[PDB]
């Protein structure tokens, strides 16, 4: 069955407002937005939380039923868009316990799960995966590289109690693999006398606020689609009942835009002269 | 008629060459016996560590010497030793080694600065505040033990700024931050001090969160030199039997004349007086006594001699108004003499607000508070525009005195000999007042400035004179030698 | 206890003697300029290390390019730094302080005082070099004596300036050592002159053409051309970016080509773990969680 742990789509057009909580620690936190963006696929289907200041810190989280995974295949899963391809800022999004307090969330509160895309240069542009394990903020040892252009691109990651994981990208596979042999949680086999095998790496006791806690110097992105569940098909259809269906329409917006765009710069650069 | 009317000029220029020795001396004595007014000394907070042995009992830790507190080199040291804070107690021993407090420092005054350092996550807030749990004691010998004298929390606001870029090479910098007011005692009669300084932090009450990486407190104490003390007591000694002496005949000038004296007469009087309260130096009593309201009381007699000087000016030049004028009933000036009241309240207002309760908690200070400071700003500003308007109404009536004397000089052939002579006093009378303190106040305004600009001491020849010191002396001098003059040249005159 | 300790002059060793507490003043003086010389060039082929063997005042630089005047200059602003700031905290009790007359002279005065005595010591043969080292020292505690942090208060009648006190407080050495390096970044050529009567220089001049004058007291000076720092030789003590880090990328003096002067990078999976995530008191409480991630640093062929 569809354990619905998160899911959001903003069709209400002020739901962003009332689900998630603006954070107050530091006064110069960014504001969101809730906006379609220049070009899109529906006016309204895809019309998400959008960065709005540059050079700013954003804060923002939405708290739910809290649920254990324990025994349990945990997914999550959202879409991004980079109106403004930018050269730093972070994409990803925080799993919390719903011990955190929303108000006073920062770049330090304590998350269970990062995932997401970030991008920093030319230099750095992977797909986060870190897990809370035992005070260790263990990150991903593979190199995920991440979408980079203006067009929506989904994220989704998987894991299971057979320590086993995978991580979806436009409802393609992109990464796979197992939570012991990926992340430095236990100590190296090699018998090592340290070693001790632990199965319970993946299992969280309690997942409670999800939450965009991201710098940017360039803002404009646009975050949608969000989706936490036990469910793996779910997450698939459901991926493809919004990125899917909405990525041709989007994509025929962005080539008549550029195509106007094409055109009024070379009429420009022939009445120049 | 004044003495001054009849005196030629050759005993005129006499008396004036008196008054130049004299204050070339009051210049000389601050010049070259002097020491310099005060001395800074900064002091290096020891970072202590309270090992849990002040759980109940008051626990003192002493920087140096011995039963020195064990102690941290640099404030990192206490994560490997897992030295939570709380623990780390500031100690300042306010005579560095092998040095003793005497009372002719003749008050402490000290402000704090803190090595606050630049880290990327450990950033100042935005309003930061931070609440010194401060302890102040004194002892005698070096063998007893220590008397605690202050015990308050001092909390002050941080006004630091970071110029350099906000980037991990940069890490590590200090903070550029305004020094701040710690706490003035107007008494030192005590040898010893110990400072102790905590910043004990609780998130839930939100004290001493967000005040950044605090390095080390350095403490800063100012005090007055006993040879600047020695030398301005002397200085008083010698002026408060002259001023005594010169008074005892004003008086007896005044009183035993066929008529009441006139107001100006007992202007100048009331000017002397508050002269000689400044010359009589109780103060050679606070060497002996713990008088912690010296200060206060100091800064109230320097108030009262400029209130009288400021309403003397303007009681003056009314009463040089040759024509329809010069009523001896001081309730005729209240236009004029009103500023004066009214700054001098405010300024008193302030004064007790700020030094006053000083003396019952020695690290208040009005500003520590956006509230206060609007009060003190409030009463600064009321007595600033008390004294734009003094100045105006003076300016004012020294142009109509001068106007009704120009209006005057045309007249004086037609009246009789004894009402031209009378005239022509009155006259001289006035300008040689007028030129003589435009010339002492031009020189004061500009020694001020020489002294604020100055290093403070200037080395030529063999010798090296204060500056800063000769500044004190030497104005000291010549507004004792301006009381000493007005009320000699202007006493009455007895006819023969 | 000078017995014990290497490279000091036969004078300085007496100056142990007369003040055996404030030899170790001075050590720690001499470490602390080493170490910020240190950390100022830690990303250059020259990362001021090569000192392969332990004295007080570093290992003397057989070339006397820019980089042995900014050894020299540090080392001497460094001991004079460490000087006076042990003196603010009563470590030293003799000096400065006639305490109840005039109230002592100004600390940084005895500082500067002492250090120089001490340090200008250290040049014993009289040479070209000698004379070099005995500029840039002079240059390093000038520069420190620019540097200080002047403040007043004014506390006259009513607490206005009627009266007001001024004082000199040292700059931490960081901010000492930033400057430094920004005369570093310009230090002047220079050249010694021989008088025939004397038959050996006393005062050396600016070498850099459309020049003839003395270099300025407050300018780091240098006689000798600097070596290229990434090949060792003993003969130009050079020691080599042989095993340095590196980054690898386009900016100058920190990418791996010009690091290496072309040998190439070597990677080895270096796997940080990285503390990261903390709640901090202002000075000494953490409970991070360390972030440990199979990072990539590259060292020279
Ligand atoms: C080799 O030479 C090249 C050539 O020049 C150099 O490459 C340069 O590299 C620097 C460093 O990135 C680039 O400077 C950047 O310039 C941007 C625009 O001016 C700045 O915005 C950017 O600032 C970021 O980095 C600095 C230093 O790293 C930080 O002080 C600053 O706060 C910014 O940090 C955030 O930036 C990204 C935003 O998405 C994040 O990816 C980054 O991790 C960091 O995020 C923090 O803050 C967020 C906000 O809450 C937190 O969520 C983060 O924590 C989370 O993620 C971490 C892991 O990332 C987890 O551990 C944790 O659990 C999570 O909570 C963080 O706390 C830079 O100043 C410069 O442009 C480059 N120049 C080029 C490419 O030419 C460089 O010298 C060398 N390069 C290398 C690779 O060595
Ligand atoms: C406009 C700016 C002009 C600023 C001038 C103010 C400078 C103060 C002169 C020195 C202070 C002084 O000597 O005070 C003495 C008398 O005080 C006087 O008799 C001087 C009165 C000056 C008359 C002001 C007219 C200026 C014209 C317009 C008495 O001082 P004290 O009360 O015994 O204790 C203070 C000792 N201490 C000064 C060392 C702290
Ligand atoms: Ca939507």
């Amino acid at each position: 069955e569809p354990a619905v742990y998160f899911k959001e789509q903003f069709l209400d057009g002020d739901g962003w407002t009332s689900r998630w909580i603006e954070s107050k620690h530091k006064s110069d936190f960014g504001k969101f937005v809730l906006s379609s963006g220049k070009f899109y696929g529906d006016e309204e289907k895809d019309k998400g939380l959008q960065t709005s200041q540059d050079a700013r810190f954003y804060a923002l989280s939405a708290s739910f039923e809290p649920f254990s995974n324990k025994g349990q295949t945990l997914v999550v899963q959202f879409t991004v868009k980079h109106e403004q391809n930018i050269d730093c800022g972070g994409g990803y999004v925080k799993l919390f316990p719903n011990s955190l307090d929303q108000t006073d969330m920062h770049g330090d509160s304590e998350y269970n799960i990062m995932f997401g895309p970030d991008i920093c240069g030319p230099g750095t542009k992977k797909v986060h995966v870190i897990f809370n394990y035992k005070g260790k903020n263990v990150l991903i040892n593979k190199d995920i590289r991440c979408k980079d252009d203006e067009f929506t691109h989904l994220y989704t990651l998987i894991v299971r109690p057979d320590n086993t994981y995978e991580v979806k990208i436009d409802n393609s596979q992109v990464e796979s693999g197992s939570l012991e042999d990926d992340w430095d949680f236990l100590p190296p086999k090699k018998d090592n006398p340290e070693y001790s095998p632990d199965p319970s790496i993946y299992a969280y006791d309690n997942f409670g606020v999800l939450g965009l806690d991201l710098w940017q110097v360039k803002s404009g992105t646009i975050f949608d689609n969000f989706l936490i569940t036990n469910d793996e098909a779910y997450a698939e259809e459901f991926g493809n009942e919004t990125w899917g269906v909405t990525k041709a329409a989007e994509k025929q917006m962005k080539d008549k835009q550029d195509e106007e765009q094409r055109l009024k710069e070379e009429e420009e650069d022939k009445k120049r002269k | 008629g004044a003495i001054i009317e009849n005196m030629s000029t050759k005993k005129l220029c006499i008396v004036g060459g008196i008054l130049l020795v004299f204050q070339i001396i009051a210049f000389l004595v601050g010049g070259l016996i002097a020491p310099g007014p005060t001395t800074a000394v900064s002091y290096m907070s020891v970072k202590c560590v309270d090992a849990r042995k002040n759980h109940h009992k008051t626990k003192w830790f002493v920087p140096w010497g011995p039963n020195h507190c064990d102690k941290i080199r640099d404030i990192e040291e206490a994560i490997p030793r897992e030295i939570e804070a709380n623990d780390i107690v500031f100690s300042v021993h306010i005579p560095l080694p092998h040095m003793e407090m005497s009372p002719w420092f003749q008050f402490m005054l000290f402000i704090l600065q803190l090595d606050i350092a630049f880290k990327l996550n450990n950033q100042i807030r935005e309003n930061a505040e931070v609440s010194m749990d401060v302890s102040l004691a004194y002892r005698d010998d070096a063998f007893a033990e220590w008397t605690e004298m202050a015990h308050e929390r001092v909390p002050r606001k941080l006004k630091c700024t970071f110029t350099s870029p906000k980037t991990p090479e940069h890490e590590g910098r200090y903070y550029e931050c305004d020094v701040l007011p710690f706490m003035e005692i107007g008494s030192v009669a005590h040898k010893f001090y110990l400072l102790n300084i905590r910043l004990p932090v609780n998130e839930k009450k939100k004290i001493n969160v967000g005040i950044g990486e605090i390095k080390d407190i350095r403490l800063v104490g100012i005090h007055q030199n006993g040879g600047f003390t020695k030398v301005w007591f002397a200085m008083k000694t010698f002026l408060t039997p002259s001023i005594f002496i010169i008074m005892v005949w004003y008086w007896r000038r005044i009183t035993m004349m066929s008529r009441p004296p006139v107001l100006l007469e007992k202007v100048i009087f009331a000017l002397g007086i508050s002269m000689t309260f400044i010359n009589i130096p109780v103060e050679w009593f606070s060497i002996g006594f713990d008088w912690t309201w010296m200060l206060l009381f100091g800064d109230i007699r320097q108030g009262i001699f400029y209130a009288m000087l400021l309403s003397f000016w303007i009681i003056f030049c009314g009463e040089h108004m040759m024509d329809q004028h010069e009523r001896n009933h001081i309730a005729g000036y209240w236009k004029q003499v009103g500023p004066i009241a009214v700054g001098s309240f405010c300024l008193f207002i302030f004064d007790m607000c700020e030094r006053g309760v000083q003396l019952t908690n020695p690290f208040y200070s009005i500003w520590t508070t956006d509230i206060g400071t609007e009060l003190a700003m409030a009463f600064i500003i009321v007595a600033g525009i008390c004294l734009c308007l003094y100045f105006l109404f003076l300016c004012f009536m020294v142009f109509q005195v001068f106007r009704n004397i120009s209006g005057k000089q045309s007249s004086l052939p037609a009246m009789s000999k004894v009402r031209r002579l009378h005239y022509e006093g009155l006259i001289f009378r006035f300008k040689f007042l007028m030129l003589i303190t435009l010339a002492c106040a031009a020189m004061t305004v500009i020694f001020f400035i020489v002294s604020q600009v100055t290093e403070g001491h200037w080395k030529w020849g063999g010798v090296t004179v204060q500056v800063n010191s000769a500044f004190f002396t030497g104005i000291y001098g010549m507004w004792n030698l301006y009381v000493f003059a007005l009320m000699f040249l202007y006493a009455p005159s007895h006819k023969n | 206890i000078c017995n014990k300790i290497p490279g000091l002059a036969p004078r300085q060793r007496a100056i142990c003697q007369s003040r055996p507490d404030a030899i170790i003043v001075i050590g720690e003086g001499s470490q602390m300029g080493l170490d910020e010389c240190q950390f100022q060039f830690r990303n250059g082929r020259w990362n001021c290390s090569a000192l392969g063997e332990r004295t007080v005042f570093g290992k003397e630089l057989k070339v006397g390019s820019r980089e042995a005047a900014f050894t020299y200059a540090i080392i001497a602003a460094g001991v004079a730094h460490a000087i006076t700031a042990a003196c603010t905290q009563g470590n030293l009790s003799d000096c400065g302080c006639g305490w109840k007359w005039g109230g002592c002279s100004a600390d940084i005065r005895y500082g500067i005082g002492f250090a120089k005595v001490f340090v200008d010591a250290r040049e014993i043969k009289q040479n070209a070099r000698t004379l070099m080292n005995l500029h840039n020292n002079e240059a390093g505690r000038k520069i420190l004596e620019e540097n200080m942090k002047l403040e007043c208060k004014c506390h006259g009648v009513s607490g206005s300036c009627t009266t007001k006190t001024c004082w000199t407080t040292l700059p931490q050495f960081r901010e000492l050592g930033y400057v430094l390096k920004d005369k570093y970044n310009e230090a002047v050529h220079v050249e010694p002159v021989r008088a025939s009567r004397n038959k050996r220089p006393t005062f050396l001049k600016i070498k850099k053409p459309l020049s003839y004058r003395k270099p300025m007291d407050t300018d780091l000076v240098y006689i000798e051309k600097s070596p290229n720092y990434c090949e060792e030789d003993p003969v130009t003590g050079s020691v080599g970016t042989q095993g340095r880090a590196c980054n690898k990328t386009a900016p100058q003096a920190s990418g791996c080509d010009l690091m290496c002067c072309g040998r190439g990078y070597n990677t080895h999976q270096y796997a940080r773990v990285w503390q990261c995530n903390c709640k901090f008191h202002w000075c000494c409480y953490v409970k991070c969680n360390t972030c440990s991630e199979r990072t990539e640093m590259y060292t020279c062929k």
